[PDB]
């Protein structure tokens, strides 16, 4: 398992060395910014439904995707699409709290591109929907917290593409 | 180029559950054999089937969960899956046959691997039968069915690939020659 | 199709199609012409049918189309009419199919989740389908209304 | 040696649409070794153990 | 799975347009074929076991494959061969009634070639047996029914090889 | 399960009334004793194995139960005897820290009497061992901690009854 | 409660709580007085908050109080106030507990099923919860409002 | 081999092979010499015993030899005799191995399904195997024959 | 699995003819070797733990792999190394007692290299440890038994190579 | 290699390496890590690629292993798998080199002459290497498989 503090600990364990000053400083930075990250994460969870609604409205709705034959034409596909965005956001916020991009790669980005390719989901459309979520999440979270959230959101998009 | 509704729509399957005594109880029995053991056709439960387990289930003394545990523990399951295939693949076979899904992660493999190495196959099948996932996903008194798990990481593609992997190799005596007319 | 539903049951049963199941398939073959005629009538009167249904639904629940409502405004009202038209086309497909199989895969699986996400009222959508059923009964023959009403009724129940 | 145990577990977490009365109240037979894990699992679920009996003749 | 009617409905849904005249006549072709289909299906079920026996006798019986070391030279192996042939026949009869090859693609022909290869069972031997079964089935079902059954069985044989 | 706060909340929920001052006083007692209880529970955790060994010796040191035919006169029987007491001690420690015994009764006591009756194991002998465990735990943890441990052990004795 | 959740994890592990888990218990013990004080304020001003939040909810979603809405008429509106009061008291119980688990056990499990069956709009009920949170923010100190807002927000998410 | 079956059980137990199982393997090593002499006698009477038993079986089931029976005609009768000969060879191999599992894998597993496809009568085949056992009792020494009769009986029971 | 007698039977079955007298003589040679193999196998099981410890000392002890970051430097990694060596020893003992290497190939070998490659465990280090285990096992079993068990261990090492 | 081919062309036209050619040389050297990783995977799985793909070749072309064929007998089939082994080795060399000139230099200049002298079917060798490519797709990730696939493509294309 990987977290920001845990990854510093894991690197130190591989060395076998006692805690270095550089390791202490990096861990201190994680301790320092945890407050802003925590408050924003709570806000994200509270307004999670509104965020995915805003994202599909801004990117994935009123287009050919939701018009016939667009991989969202049916209610089953639409429900799976909003569910997929919801999972993307949930594991992304998990990782944003953790501070480490490794967690999302472990769960969200493990075979995700292959699965989407097999099912015929548009990779680009998913990426643009993720970016639209990034804008909405930045608006709700605020600039300081949203910038941190944006980095891990963008890591998810990079894994997809 | 518009994708029709058949774009991974039909992977699901009919669910078999126990009920009041009727001839349909043996249909449920057939399903238990058909899934826990890999009888490909689904219309041929071969000789090896356990009629005493069927009798207990018909009476109601044995729940479907216990039926699955006895069937997995029996030498029938061992001969068709445990002894021929390597223990590494046996873990995946247990996940596919019992829970209905491919092994989600190496960590799941790790737990069952030490169980197999020291405790034994019967312990491993018992642990999976008693596992919390079986209680809800597979259900209690419900014949386990193939399930494609969306939430676990890469489990849809892994489950699709593992389910695509039909059983290869066999319990072998007098192994076949390469060429035939 | 009804044949498709029977085939699914047979595949689960691991047995060839039952004699009674084949008999229902034969009945579906016999009723193909009548079902196609009913579907043709619905498609022919499509615009007027859903237009009257939309007026009836907005009359029954004026808050769907009022300020603060989900479909407030001309564009969103047109989108609401499109959703009703999607349902009407699915009902025509289902009437041709002779089974609920066509509709269930399109608009009856996860539809509650999708409508909840967008914000549209599920009960009001169900009432709109009911208004369509009344209009269709008016525009179809008596026994044609009975069969079409049955397929419509499954759609309404799914919305519930 | 096995034990006939009947227990009822309320499905509070999942209000299951499919018929779940059989799961809600059930009577089953578990092996003596199996009974330890099964009793702990039923306790973890929170279901009440209506009865514990021993099918085997000797205690 | 799919049917003739269901597949036309799927195509119409992709197009996003209500039933056309072209849709009407494609569906009407299925409606007309229904009588032939159902009669043939009853015949196929009645003579299903005899069909398997006739096919293997015509193709693989009294041959080196049946003789020792031929992949069919055991009681278990012989039973398995008959079983797989019955599996193909039953799904093919389903598919003939359905009018579409989606059922065969989804269930009958999924990974079958790879599994057969790894086992060592001859794909060519299976293909010859399937053609023999097609001949027997066409004779039993009738000329018009044999043409349709030929198409479905051809899909299975071609997918296997 | 239940806690001290949760039990007060359950009573208030049955009443339907807003939070009461007397209920607040009871919760305040739980909060005030919680710090000492937590420190004591940590001590119990640290010396849990030693406590089990001492109690096992006190009740069963060269015991007739250990002697052949005494129902604990097997390697499996002796191991099972150790295991049950250890599980009871762990659950009791959690209950004592929580301040509510209902969870201990539901998880451990429910069905335990029926199972013990079916096995034929002596409930009174187990109760004597439990009393010895209570005495040893009270000695190690302290008098104030022993009072809470004594309450949990009394609940265990009632379960034996 | 925090202790209750720790007990659940410990029950599965059959092992004593780790130092971090004990630290969580110690933190709850340390802030028990703070939780009781916040509950004192909320309970003392509970009725006033309920009436103010009712006014805010009716302004934001007048359809609920409009003709044809669920809370049309004095009796129905009083039932709406009682339901909001039940939610607010549940929030107070959860705040005292320190975890959303007590509130979740009391309600919000199957709340969608129950309220939808009753015929009151789930979004409007959620809006009322939001109004209650805003009133609590006005009537409470910021540090206490942070915790109270968190538990309120959990209720809002469950309503969604 | 019996050792192979014991190894399979040990592998399921995840334990090294038991001392008692190893002693059983040693006991069969002792038995193998006498079994080899008996097997040599079986190989010596490979054809003569088959002919005598086949005459007895044909007397038992005249209908099979009669036209319209399974073994109708010289070619079909020869095929029936060849199947009996293959069973006899399998019996010899299984007797040498000591484990009926080798015989079961080679044949009698799914043999009923094969017979259903081929049209062969299981009762007549079983009677022929029993007649072979009686002929073998005359052919071989009684001490060796008693074990051999049990192997033949295992095949007969699988047929029945 | 397969045994030596079963392998002779398999060759005879592939030929189709009854077992020859010379083939029976080969089986008799297997029977003669079995007695010494059985006694040695009992000895091997008794000292199996000591053999594993000796090999681990020969290679793993005081090694960079055990040193931090060496891929054997974890509690889980060390336990897994011990378990893997034990499993190899158990399979090898079964193969040597049986007298046929088919069981070892059937279970241990299939994808063992692939699994080790995926895990990142050093195949060459495991092979060297296998050679050390072979030496210790040969010493404990004896010279005649060491040839058979050593040959099976060499076969496993050759497959790894 | 890319470096040697660039040098050869520059040598022919009597020019020092162009700036773009220097960039390509630099890029190939830097991505050599990925190149070595792909080759390491292939050499790790030399056994199954050859074995599985060769079995697929025999099944696809039964005539090669039939009596009176080039591969009849286990000795000849062993040599056939040896040839497939040689070509996989050349492919790994080519991946490491970054160019197909090592593959061509070793084993595609005169394959028709050699194989026709041996009697081996050249199209059958091509189909076997196609089988190796298909096996390679599963072993290598999609991005990696495209890189190795091109070298396999050159081998089969020259073979035909
Ligand atoms: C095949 C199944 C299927 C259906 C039916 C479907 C419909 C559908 N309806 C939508 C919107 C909508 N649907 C409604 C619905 C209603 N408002 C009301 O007042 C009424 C009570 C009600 C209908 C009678 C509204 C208002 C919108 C627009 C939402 C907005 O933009 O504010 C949208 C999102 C906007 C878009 O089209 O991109 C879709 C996709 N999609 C599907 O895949
Ligand atoms: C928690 C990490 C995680 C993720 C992200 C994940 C993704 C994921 N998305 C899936 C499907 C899907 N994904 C989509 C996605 C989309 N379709 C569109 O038109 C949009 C552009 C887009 C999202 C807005 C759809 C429509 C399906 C279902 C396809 C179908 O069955 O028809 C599936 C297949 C199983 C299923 O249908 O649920 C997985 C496993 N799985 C995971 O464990
Ligand atoms: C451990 C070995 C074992 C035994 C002994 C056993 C007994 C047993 N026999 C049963 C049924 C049965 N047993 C009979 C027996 C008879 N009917 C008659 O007229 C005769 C007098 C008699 C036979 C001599 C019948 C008819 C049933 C079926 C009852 C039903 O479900 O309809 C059942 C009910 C479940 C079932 O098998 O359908 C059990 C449990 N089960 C076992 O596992
Ligand atoms: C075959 C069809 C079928 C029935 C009938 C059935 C009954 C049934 N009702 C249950 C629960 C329940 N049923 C009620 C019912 C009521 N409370 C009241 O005040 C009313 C008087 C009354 C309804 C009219 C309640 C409150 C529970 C939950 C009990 C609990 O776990 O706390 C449960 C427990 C499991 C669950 O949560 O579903 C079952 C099994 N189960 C079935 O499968
Ligand atoms: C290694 C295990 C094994 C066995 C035993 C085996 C038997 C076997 N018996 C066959 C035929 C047959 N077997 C019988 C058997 C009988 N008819 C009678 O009247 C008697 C009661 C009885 C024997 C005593 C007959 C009549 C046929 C020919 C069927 C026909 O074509 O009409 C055939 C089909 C023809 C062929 O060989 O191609 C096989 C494969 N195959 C195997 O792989
Ligand atoms: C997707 C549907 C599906 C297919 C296609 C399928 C095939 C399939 N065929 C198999 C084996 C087999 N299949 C055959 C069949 C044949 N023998 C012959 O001589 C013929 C050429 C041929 C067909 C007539 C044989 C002999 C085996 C191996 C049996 C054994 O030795 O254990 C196996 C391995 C397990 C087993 O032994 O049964 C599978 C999974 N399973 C499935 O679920
Ligand atoms: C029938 C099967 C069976 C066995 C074997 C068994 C063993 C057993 N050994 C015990 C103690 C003991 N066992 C030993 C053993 C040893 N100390 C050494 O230095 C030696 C290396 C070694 C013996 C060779 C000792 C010293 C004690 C006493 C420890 C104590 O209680 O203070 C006790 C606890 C005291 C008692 O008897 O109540 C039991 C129960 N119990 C059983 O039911
Ligand atoms: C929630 C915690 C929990 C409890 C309490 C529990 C009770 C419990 N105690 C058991 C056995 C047992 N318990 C004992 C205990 C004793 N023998 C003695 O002489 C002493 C007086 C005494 C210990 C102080 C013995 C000997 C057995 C095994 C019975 C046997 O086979 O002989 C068993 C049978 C299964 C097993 O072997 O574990 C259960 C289920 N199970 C649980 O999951
Ligand atoms: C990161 C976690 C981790 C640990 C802890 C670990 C321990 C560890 N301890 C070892 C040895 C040892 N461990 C001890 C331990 C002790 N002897 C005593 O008398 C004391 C009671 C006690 C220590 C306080 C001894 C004596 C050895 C040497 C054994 C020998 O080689 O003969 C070895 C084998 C030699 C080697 O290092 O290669 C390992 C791997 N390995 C790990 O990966
Ligand atoms: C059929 C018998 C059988 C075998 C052989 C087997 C092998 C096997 N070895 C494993 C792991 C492992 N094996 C090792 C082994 C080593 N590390 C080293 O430094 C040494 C060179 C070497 C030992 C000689 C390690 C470290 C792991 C764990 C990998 C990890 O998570 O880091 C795993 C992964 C799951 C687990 O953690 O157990 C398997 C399945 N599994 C089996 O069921």
């Amino acid at each position: 398992m990987q977290d920001a503090i845990t990854a510093v600990i894991n690197a130190s364990d591989v060395q076998g060395k006692y805690l270095d000053t550089a390791a202490m400083e990096k861990l201190k930075a994680y301790f320092a910014t945890g407050e802003l990250r925590v408050r924003a994460a709570s806000v994200i969870s509270a307004n999670a439904a509104n965020i995915v609604k805003e994202a599909v409205a801004k990117s994935l709705l009123y287009s050919d995707i939701t018009r016939p034959g667009g991989n969202m034409y049916t209610t089953r596909r639409y429900a799976a699409c909003i569910r997929d965005l919801d999972y993307y956001l949930r594991y992304a916020t998990y990782a944003m709290l953790a501070g480490d991009p490794s967690i999302l790669d472990e769960r969200v980005l493990n075979g995700l591109k292959e699965t989407y390719n097999s099912l015929g989901v548009p990779i680009a459309a998913t990426v643009q929907a993720i970016q639209a979520m990034k804008e909405v999440t930045a608006s709700l979270v605020g600039a300081d917290a949203g910038k941190e959230m944006g980095i891990y959101f963008d890591y998810i998009c990079s894994g997809l593409s | 180029v518009g994708v029709g509704t058949t774009r991974r729509r039909p992977a699901r399957i009919f669910r078999m559950t126990v009920g009041a005594p009727s001839a349909e109880v043996e249909l449920v029995i057939n399903a238990i054999y058909c899934q826990v053991m890999d009888v490909f056709s689904g219309q041929v439960p071969s000789q090896f089937r356990r009629p005493d387990l069927e009798s207990r289930l018909r009476n109601g003394e044995i729940t479907v969960r216990e039926f699955v545990r006895t069937l997995a523990s029996s030498e029938i399951y061992r001969n068709r899956f445990y002894t021929p295939y390597p223990n590494t693949k046996v873990i995946e076979f247990l996940f596919r046959h019992l829970l209905g899904r491919a092994p989600a992660t190496q960590a799941e493999i790790r737990q069952y691997n030490k169980i197999l190495a020291d405790q034994g196959l019967k312990t491993a099948v018992e642990t999976m039968v008693n596992s919390p996932e079986y209680s809800r996903y597979f259900g209690e008194d419900v014949v386990p069915y193939k399930r494609f798990p969306t939430l676990p990481a890469g489990n849809y593609i892994g489950s699709v690939k593992a389910d695509a992997d039909l059983v290869k190799q066999s319990w072998s005596s007098l192994s076949p020659s390469l060429v035939g007319i | 199709s009804v044949v498709t539903k029977s085939i699914v049951n047979a595949d689960a049963e691991a047995r060839y199609l039952s004699p009674g199941e084949l008999d229902r398939i034969k009945n579906f073959v016999s009723t193909g012409e009548r079902r196609l005629r009913i579907a043709q009538t619905l498609t022919e009167n499509r615009e007027r049918i859903v237009k009257q249904a939309g007026d009836q639904l907005f009359q029954k629940r004026p808050d769907v189309v009022s300020p603060g409502g989900n479909a407030y405004g001309e564009e969103m009202t047109a989108t609401c009419l499109r959703d009703l038209d999607y349902y009407l086309r699915l009902v025509t497909y289902g009437i041709v199919a002779g089974d609920v199989t066509p509709i269930e895969e399109i608009g009856l699986v996860g539809v509650r989740e999708m409508y909840n996400s967008l914000g549209t009222p599920i009960p009001a959508v169900a009432e709109g389908i009911r208004a369509m059923k009344n209009v269709a009964c008016s525009l179809l023959s008596a026994e044609d209304a009975a069969e079409a009403g049955s397929y419509f009724d499954f759609v309404i129940g799914a919305m519930q | 040696r096995m034990f006939k145990i009947t227990a009822c577990v309320p499905s509070q977490t999942r209000i299951r649409t499919q018929r779940e009365l059989q799961n809600t109240y059930f009577t089953k037979l578990v092996p003596y070794e199996n009974w330890f894990r099964e009793q702990q699992r039923i306790q973890k679920m929170g279901g009440k153990i209506v009865k514990v009996e021993l099918f085997t003749g000797k205690p």
